[PDB]
Parts: structure tokens; sequence; C-alpha cells
């Protein structure tokens, strides 16, 4: 059995969004299904069910807002969200049954909705730098909003490598930094090259970072 | 409302109870208890259903009961991987209405304690270039989570621009954080170094950078 989600994104309060849920190893349309939110920081809440017959229910806060529907031809799940509020910012799961009679034995992987008006912002990478060893890295800047990741030489470089949780600051705006050690020889020797992608802004940016 | 402890500790290979309460009306009135673990960035997984039933796979020290309007999970021969959140759900009898507990974090006492490593980096040239200056202090592998992080000019203290994260296990399954310090690019030239000290059960750890 697998679930995967897609279509989260940052939307502003009163727009819409459409959420996926791919499935395999079961046919949605003979199943129950329900959506379980969880918003940052804090529990899960139980926000809508679909029967195997096409019976739907809705938790109170999202009644006449948010809709509940299946594909049978492509064995998904959706949830059609509008006039989104900011209550409504949380971590989306599918999961396969209705939570009690059917408990949630399969879940999917989430898909993070953010609902606020602020811009979109891609980062600006900058490099962190000093025989022995040196600790090589990027600080990637002032970006909105999560996530962003960073991949050194495109993927090819992971040993050694850490990538620290973003910290929040007061603007409202993301930072975060990916560290890497290496022989000091190997500086000037060899390119590295930190890879910070976002995909919230449809942007990477490659950064040659070197003493 | 059901209502968990937000927190709740036992030591490896002793036992731990996590009570959910709530009323006639879900708990106390059906036999449609779940019960829910769920590790940090993971959807969660499901331990007990109607009340005591286990899911294939799921070990047979964990069990599940009800007395009246209280439900209590049991974990037996307590082992470092049951560290997670714990959330409780039951059906309330209409409409599908499905809540959840707010969840018991679960800690198993006993990890070995781990020292801090620092790494601080000054600002770069190109961000020196933008008129602004950040100092980034990266902590990592340690346990326990709680670190104190101090930054110093010369040896002066300072508070002001400190922006810290909330440390957070890594895979390794000790903790990282990190601070940044907001400076303008005269405060970096001006002084002789900035330090970064990190404190962890009484034991510290200091970097220092300079122009």
């Amino acid at each position: 059995v697998q679930l995967v989600e897609s279509g989260g994104g940052l939307i502003q309060p009163g727009g819409s969004l459409r959420l996926s849920c791919a499935a395999s190893g079961f046919t949605v349309s003979s199943n129950y299904m329900s959506w379980v939110r969880q918003a940052p920081g804090k529990g899960l809440e139980w926000v809508s069910v679909i029967y195997s017959g096409g019976s739907t229910y809705y938790a109170d806060s999202v009644k006449g807002r948010f809709t509940i529907s299946r594909d049978n031809s492509k064995n998904t799940l959706y949830l059609q969200m509008n006039s989104l509020r900011a209550e409504d910012t949380a971590v989306y799961y599918c999961a396969r049954g209705e939570g009690w009679e059917l408990p949630y034995d399969y879940w999917g992987q989430g898909t993070l909705v953010t609902v606020s008006s602020a811009s979109t912002k891609g980062p600006s990478v900058f490099p962190l730098a000093p025989g022995g060893t040196a600790a090589l890295g990027c600080l990637v800047k002032d970006y909105f909003p999560e996530p962003v990741t960073v991949s050194w030489n495109s993927g090819a470089l992971t040993s050694g490598v850490h990538t620290f949780p973003a910290v929040l600051q007061s603007s409202g705006l993301y930072s975060l930094s990916s560290v890497v050690t290496v022989p000091s020889s190997s500086l000037g020797t060899q390119t590295y090259i930190c890879n910070v992608n976002h995909k919230p802004s449809n942007t990477k940016v490659d950064k040659r970072v070197e003493p | 409302a059901l209502t968990q402890p937000p927190s709740g500790s036992g030591s490896p290979g002793q036992s731990v109870t996590i009570s959910c309460t709530g009323t006639s009306s879900d708990v106390g009135g059906y036999k449609y208890v779940s019960w829910y673990q769920q590790h940090p960035g993971k959807a969660p997984k499901l331990m007990i259903y109607e009340v005591s039933k286990r899911p294939s796979g799921v070990p047979d020290r964990f069990s599940g009961s009800k007395s009246g309007n209280t439900a209590s999970l049991t974990v037996s021969g307590l082992q470092a991987e049951d560290e997670a959140d714990y959330y409780c759900s039951s059906y309330e009898g209409s409409n599908n209405f499905v809540v959840f507990g707010g969840g018991t974090k679960l800690t198993v006492l006993g990890q070995p304690k781990a020292a801090p490593s620092v790494t601080l980096f000054p600002p770069s040239s190109e961000e020196l270039q933008a008129n602004k200056a950040t100092l980034v202090c990266l902590i990592s592998d340690f346990y326990p989570g709680a670190v104190t992080v101090a930054w110093k000019a010369d040896s002066s203290p300072v508070k002001a621009g400190v922006e810290t994260t909330t440390p957070s296990k890594q895979s390794n399954n000790k903790y990282a954080a990190s601070s940044y310090l907001s400076l303008t690019p005269e405060q970096w030239k001006s002084h002789r170094s900035y330090s970064c000290q990190v404190t962890h059960e009484g034991s510290t750890v200091e970097k220092t950078v300079a122009p």
C-alpha cells in the first residue's frame, strides 16, 4: 500500500488549493479515505472522510469550504480547499480508513500548506569559509516560505555534509546553514559548490565556496 | 476534547502508562479508542485500535485498555526507539467526528551524555559588501538537548541581534542547533574578536573569530 501526496504550497487567505493523494496497492473507489492535518508544532486534527459508497463528512471548521472527492480511473483522492484562512496552515495527510472502525494504518507522507499573504522570496546564498581540515559551508539567508534543500556538488558529495534546521527570524523570513569538513589540501585541488534549491520560487542557486 | 498529559518518561526496560481522558460521549461510550505513535518529520503510526487490538507488526509490549472515561496505553520493556509523541483518538458518535488528544511526548531516560561540537563562521566578504554581517554558530552532536548560547564582543556580552534555533535531534539521535548574530559591518571591523560560547551540562565550549 502506497499513498503519495502532492499539491501543497503557499496561498493567500481567501485563495484556493487542491491537494492530491495518489494510491496504489488498493482501490480508492471501494475504500474509506480521510484527510488529517497537523498545524506547525501542534497535534492532529481530522478534516474529512469519504466512505466506500461515496458519503462524505467534514469537521465543522472546514464545512462549506473544503470538498473531498476521488477519481476512480486515476486511483486518486483529492481535497479541494476554498476560502483558505491562516488557521488552515498545516501539514495535510491522507490516510486509508475512517478513523474508528477502520483505523489509520496507512498514511501519506504529508504535504505542506501555508496560508499567508507574505511574498515568496528566494534566498541569498553566501559562502562560509576560513593544512589540516577546513569547514566549508553556505549561509542560506532570508527566504520564504519553507522548504529549502541543500546539495553539494549536485549530490555527488554527501559524506560529512550537515544541513541545519532553519531559524525563523523576527522579520518572518527563514535562514539556514549547510556545512561540510574537507581536507585543506583539497581546496584549490577540487571544487566545492553548494546547490540551494528553493522550489517555492522555482530557483536553484549554485555557490562555489573557496577561501 | 481528549485530555493527555503533555509529557511522559521512563527508563529502559521499565513500563510507562500514558492516559487519555474524555467523556461518556467518546472514550466511555464506545470501543473506538486508537493510539498513534509519531516521530518528528514522519507520519503517525497506528499502535492500538478498538481500545486494545494491535495491528500486524506492532510488538506485544504495547497494550491498550480503558476504564470508565479514561483510556490507557502501556509500553513495557521500554526501548530508546519508543521515544515519540503518542496521540489517542476516539470517535464521538456523530458525523465521523474523530477527535485526537493533544499528544504525550515520551522521553526514554539513560541515553549517554554527549558534549557539543561548535563551528563558528565570520561574515563573508560578499555579505559585508551588501552592508550586512552575520556570524554563524553551528552546534551539533550533543545530548541532552538543552544548551545555552552566549555571544561576546571581545569579552563583553552581546544579547541584541541574536536568533537561536530550538535544538532538534538529527539522524544520529543527537541534537543540533544554530545561533546567528547580526552585526553592522562597522561593529565587525571595530572589535578585536567575537566569540560564541555554548554551555551544556555544566561544561563549556567556545570558538572565536576575528576580522
